[PDB]
């Protein structure tokens, strides 16, 4: 009773093992929403790595390439050595920042129910049966929400997933097929 | 008339309709307190065992980066100061007085006819909803049984080190 | 509807080939609408600030105190951006940062279905101008825009890849 | 009684030498297909463990913090010298954690043995009909026949040289 499945060819398999034995109903709209999450993880980390291998930076597409601005970080530097070696050059203040927006989405997604914070609750919105559909509701300038675009998306998500796997695995260590 | 568990003093009174029931109360506590209250306790102790049983195996062999691996948990909080520890605890603090909607005291606690002891409202996964009332007695049977291990357990393994001086 | 809509003109009338327009909701293509309008206007006065900035109209006197308009007897008109000092850059975005306020705190926000972006300072009384000619200006006024959101990629191109334009290498810029 | 099930194939078919399923002497009318696929799902991911195990692809780093690095361990039995006690306990109990734990009938749905996840090796299988079932569970029993005989040799041919 989940959306659909591969388009070429379907198959659920490991989901009736905890979505009527083992869990629920609810348990359903979790996993949906832990695969959705994911999913947009993995893209955004994909267009990064791609980014990154190409070159525009910002030595090559802007005005500015010093991201340290007091501890020498340019971005050239940063671009030529590699994508994976190069997240650990990132200062720590700037990895403060970016831990601050990620905790604040994250909260929104758990306090925020539906158009406003809950001030009363035993538990938190989203930590309960059924708390994060997977849907946050941002939608600004929403084009459609139909039937085919959820499908559209997660598509994407679960390619985007598998592409950057194997990206980091082929720069970490010899992986399979070509690039 | 007599006890399951010990079959030669009285059985407890007013312990009836809970779920590891077996008549086990030679002191007679729940005679002079609110039982409500006593399984709350029960199930809260066992769930600060149960993290914390993980939490004292786990430790030795996996450290997150900046901390220093200490060789024995016991040791952990002068490896760690102060500052963090009173960090957790006072947020600790925050997680229960917004988890009983501000009724923090053996008084005010099961003030309202619902909040029954345990049900935190917690589950973000679905576990037990939808079900019927022999599976949820069944699974609830665990959590007490395995939180009661896990106290009498946690005593060995913060002991053990007492004595001796190197990890577990 | 892309019908009844002042950017339609007659040469390619309605053209939207992979439909963009149908991609949202209406309060889309509101946001669409406004935004070709205000991409128009940035690019009409780069690309005109571009050919002017180029022949020497050189400003009489000081920019600030030491860093006077001796940027116009020197380097590129795409230059003479770090040569403008922090203060002078910075009053610049901030009338603008004033500008995009009165914008956005319109009585009816044009997604709405309210006005599109008018001017902050000096407001006429004013597109109470004839409304058949309000429309033949608005077709004036995107087309312009249109042709200079190409002119001024056409500029930076050139700037940066020599014999990205061919008629356009030969010029001292 | 069980010539035409799963198995049974030419050029042999039915082929009990010993006269196994000749009786129920201990109930052999069951838990003899579970014993036959159970001992060749080890020989295939031994098998083509062992030959690409053979072939010099190793993991990168080592095996422990103290520097000892994957590519220093050989293959075979002499693998086993150069793994620490500590990791052949460790080795056998996490996999002993699933033969109690996910290698028996859990739900309780299998319409078969070895039947135990239903829907991840569906790999494009639902429009299959039954009749493909039968071919690859056959392809599946007979790989797995066939891969011990590889690895009892890959075993056995190491010892002798
Ligand atoms: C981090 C992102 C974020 C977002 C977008 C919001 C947004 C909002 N907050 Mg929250 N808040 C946040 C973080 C956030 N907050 C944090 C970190 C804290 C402190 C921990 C708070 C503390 C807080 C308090 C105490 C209060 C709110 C209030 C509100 C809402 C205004 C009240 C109202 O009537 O609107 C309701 C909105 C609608 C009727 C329109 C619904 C349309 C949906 C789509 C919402 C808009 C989209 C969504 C917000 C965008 C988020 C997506 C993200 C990727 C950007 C508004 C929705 C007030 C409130 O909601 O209660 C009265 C309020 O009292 N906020
Ligand atoms: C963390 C991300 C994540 C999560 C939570 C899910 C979750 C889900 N997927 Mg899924 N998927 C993912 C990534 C993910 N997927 C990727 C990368 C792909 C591309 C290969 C797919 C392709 C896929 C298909 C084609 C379909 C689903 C479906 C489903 C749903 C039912 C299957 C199920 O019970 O769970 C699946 C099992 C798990 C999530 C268990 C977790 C895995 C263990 C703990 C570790 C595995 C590590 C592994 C070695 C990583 C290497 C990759 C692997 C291919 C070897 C479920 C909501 C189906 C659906 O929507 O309903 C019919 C469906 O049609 N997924
Ligand atoms: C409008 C808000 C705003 C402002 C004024 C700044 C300002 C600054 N950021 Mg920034 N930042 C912001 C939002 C903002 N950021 C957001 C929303 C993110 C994404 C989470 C970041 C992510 C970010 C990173 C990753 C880094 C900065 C850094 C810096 C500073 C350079 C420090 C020398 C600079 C003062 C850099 C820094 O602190 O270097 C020391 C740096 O590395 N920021
Ligand atoms: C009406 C109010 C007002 C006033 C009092 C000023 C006053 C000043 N402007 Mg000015 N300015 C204004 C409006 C105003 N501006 C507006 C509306 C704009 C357009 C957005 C500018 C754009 C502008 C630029 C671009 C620069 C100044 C600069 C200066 C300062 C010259 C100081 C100097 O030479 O270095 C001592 C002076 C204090 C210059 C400056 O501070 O840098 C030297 C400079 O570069 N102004
Ligand atoms: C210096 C100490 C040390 C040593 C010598 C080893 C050595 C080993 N570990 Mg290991 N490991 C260590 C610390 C160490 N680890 C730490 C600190 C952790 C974190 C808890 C782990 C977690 C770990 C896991 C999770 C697994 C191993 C496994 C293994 C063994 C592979 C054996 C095999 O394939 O059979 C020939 C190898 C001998 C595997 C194992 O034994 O099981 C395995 O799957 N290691
Ligand atoms: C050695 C690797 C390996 C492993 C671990 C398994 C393991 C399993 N197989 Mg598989 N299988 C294998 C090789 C393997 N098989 C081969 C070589 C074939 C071709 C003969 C198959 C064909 C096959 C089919 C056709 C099916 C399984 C199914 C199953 C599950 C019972 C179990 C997880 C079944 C499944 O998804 O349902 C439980 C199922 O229907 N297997
Ligand atoms: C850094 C952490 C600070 C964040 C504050 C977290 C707020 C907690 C959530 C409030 C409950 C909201 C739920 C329902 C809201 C509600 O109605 O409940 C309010 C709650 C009491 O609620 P009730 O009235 O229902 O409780 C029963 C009463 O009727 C008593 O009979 O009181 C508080 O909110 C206390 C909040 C902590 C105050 C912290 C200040 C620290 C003072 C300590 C002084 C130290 C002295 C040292 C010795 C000298
Ligand atoms: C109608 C309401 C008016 C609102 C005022 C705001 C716009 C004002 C524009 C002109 C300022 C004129 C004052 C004359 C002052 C004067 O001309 O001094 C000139 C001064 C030059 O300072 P320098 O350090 O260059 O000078 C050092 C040398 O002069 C010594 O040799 O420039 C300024 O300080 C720039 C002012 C920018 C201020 C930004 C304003 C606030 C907006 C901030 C929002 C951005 C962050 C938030 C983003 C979300
Ligand atoms: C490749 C090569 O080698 O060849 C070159 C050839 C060539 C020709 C150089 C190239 C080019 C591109 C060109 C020619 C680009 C030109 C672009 C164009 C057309 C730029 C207009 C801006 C409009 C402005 C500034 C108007 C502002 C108007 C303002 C600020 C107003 O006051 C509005 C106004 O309405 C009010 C409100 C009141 C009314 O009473 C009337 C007025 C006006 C006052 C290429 C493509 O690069 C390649
Ligand atoms: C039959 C069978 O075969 O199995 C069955 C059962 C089974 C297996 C359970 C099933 C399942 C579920 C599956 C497969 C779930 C898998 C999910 C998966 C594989 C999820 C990956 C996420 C990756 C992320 C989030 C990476 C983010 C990357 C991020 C956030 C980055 O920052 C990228 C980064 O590069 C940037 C951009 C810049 C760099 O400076 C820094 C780094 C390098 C970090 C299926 C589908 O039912 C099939
Ligand atoms: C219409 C349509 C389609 C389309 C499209 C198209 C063609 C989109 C194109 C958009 C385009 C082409 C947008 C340009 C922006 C340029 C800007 C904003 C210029 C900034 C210039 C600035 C900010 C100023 C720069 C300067 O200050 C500097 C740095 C130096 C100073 O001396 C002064 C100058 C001014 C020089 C599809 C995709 C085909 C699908 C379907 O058909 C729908």
């Amino acid at each position: 009773t989940p959306l659909g499945g591969e388009p070429v060819f379907i198959g659920e398999n490991y989901w009736d093992k905890l979505t009527l034995e083992y869990g629920s109903e609810a348990t359903g709209t979790y996993l949906r929403a832990a695969e959705l999450k994911h999913g947009r993880s993995a893209m955004l980390a994909v267009t990064g790595f791609a980014f990154h291998k190409l070159g525009l930076t910002l030595n090559n597409i802007s005005p500015h390439e010093y991201l340290s601005i007091r501890d020498n970080i340019k971005f050239a530097d940063l671009a030529a050595m590699s994508p994976i070696e190069a997240v650990k050059h990132i200062p720590a203040e700037g990895m403060a920042q970016i831990f601050a927006a990620i905790a604040a989405v994250e909260i929104y997604e758990l306090t925020h129910r539906n158009g406003k914070l809950a001030y009363d609750e035993s538990v938190a919105p989203g930590l309960q049966p059924g708390g994060l559909t997977g849907d946050l509701g941002w939608n600004p300038l929403n084009i459609k929400v139909t039937d085919r675009r959820r499908l559209s998306e997660l598509q994407n998500g679960r390619a985007a997933m598998f592409a950057i796997s194997a990206w980091v695995a082929a720069e970490a260590i010899p992986g399979s097929v070509p690039i | 008339e007599m006890s399951k568990a010990v079959p030669f003093v009285k059985a407890p009174a007013n312990t009836a309709g809970y779920v590891g029931d077996v008549g086990f109360d030679p002191l007679g506590f729940s005679d002079y307190f609110d039982m409500k209250w006593l399984r709350e306790s029960e199930i809260k102790h066992g769930r600060a065992s149960m993290l914390a049983c993980l939490g004292f195996v786990v430790q030795q062999y996996i450290t997150i980066p900046g901390y220093t691996h200490v060789d024995d948990s016991n040791l952990a909080p002068q490896a760690v100061g102060v500052s963090a520890m009173l960090q957790i605890v006072l947020w600790m603090g925050v997680l229960e007085f917004w988890t009983n909607k501000g009724n923090v005291t053996m008084e005010t606690m099961f003030s309202s006819p619902d909040r029954v002891p345990g049900n935190l409202g917690f589950d973000p996964m679905g576990l037990s909803v939808g079900k019927s009332q022999a599976e949820k007695d069944e699974m609830a049977l665990k959590e007490i049984k395995n939180g009661r291990l896990a106290m009498l357990a946690i005593g060995g393994m913060i002991h053990h080190n007492w004595v001796t001086g190197e990890p577990l | 509807k892309v019908d009844e809509m002042p950017g339609a003109t007659a040469p390619l009338g309605k053209f939207d080939p992979l439909n963009l327009a149908t991609l949202g909701s209406e309060s889309t293509l509101a946001w669409f609408r406004a935004a070709e309008l205000k991409h128009s206007r940035v690019a009409m006065l780069a690309t005109t600030g571009y050919l002017v900035q180029a022949a020497g109209i050189h400003f009489p006197g000081m920019l600030s105190s030491d860093v006077s308009f001796e940027s116009l007897s020197a380097m590129k008109p795409l230059d003479a951006w770090d040569a403008v000092p922090e203060g002078g850059k910075n009053q610049i975005y901030f009338t603008i940062f004033l500008a995009e306020f009165i914008t956005e705190c319109k009585g009816t926000h044009y997604t709405k279905g309210g006005p599109l972006p008018t001017i902050v300072f000096p407001p006429i009384d004013f597109s109470t101008v004839n409304p058949e000619q309000l429309k033949t200006r608005q077709n004036r006024e995107l087309n312009n825009g249109r042709l200079a959101m190409i002119a001024i990629m056409s500029f930076v191109a050139a700037a940066n890849i020599p014999g990205s334009v061919p008629a356009l290498a030969g010029n001292p810029m | 009684a069980f010539e035409d099930e799963l198995g049974a194939q030419p050029p042999l078919g039915f082929f009990d030498p010993l006269g196994l399923v000749a009786d129920g002497d201990q109930e052999k009318f069951d838990r003899l297909r579970y014993v036959e696929i159970k001992h060749g799902r080890i020989s295939m991911l031994a098998v083509v463990g062992y030959l690409v195990q053979e072939a010099g692809v190793r993991l990168p780093g080592t095996i422990d913090y103290s520097g000892k690095t994957f590519a220093e361990i050989p293959n075979g039995f002499a693998a086993f010298k150069e793994i620490p006690a500590g990791g052949l306990v460790q080795l056998l109990f996490f996999i002993g954690v699933l033969e109690s734990s996910v290698m028996r009938d859990l739900t309780g749905e299998a319409e078969f043995v070895g039947d135990f996840r239903n829907g991840a090796i569906d790999f494009g299988w639902d429009t299959f009909d039954e009749e493909t079932q039968f071919k690859k569970r056959a392809i599946e029993l007979n790989q797995g026949r066939a891969a011990q005989m590889g690895i009892l040799a890959l075993m056995v041919h190491e010892q002798l040289g």
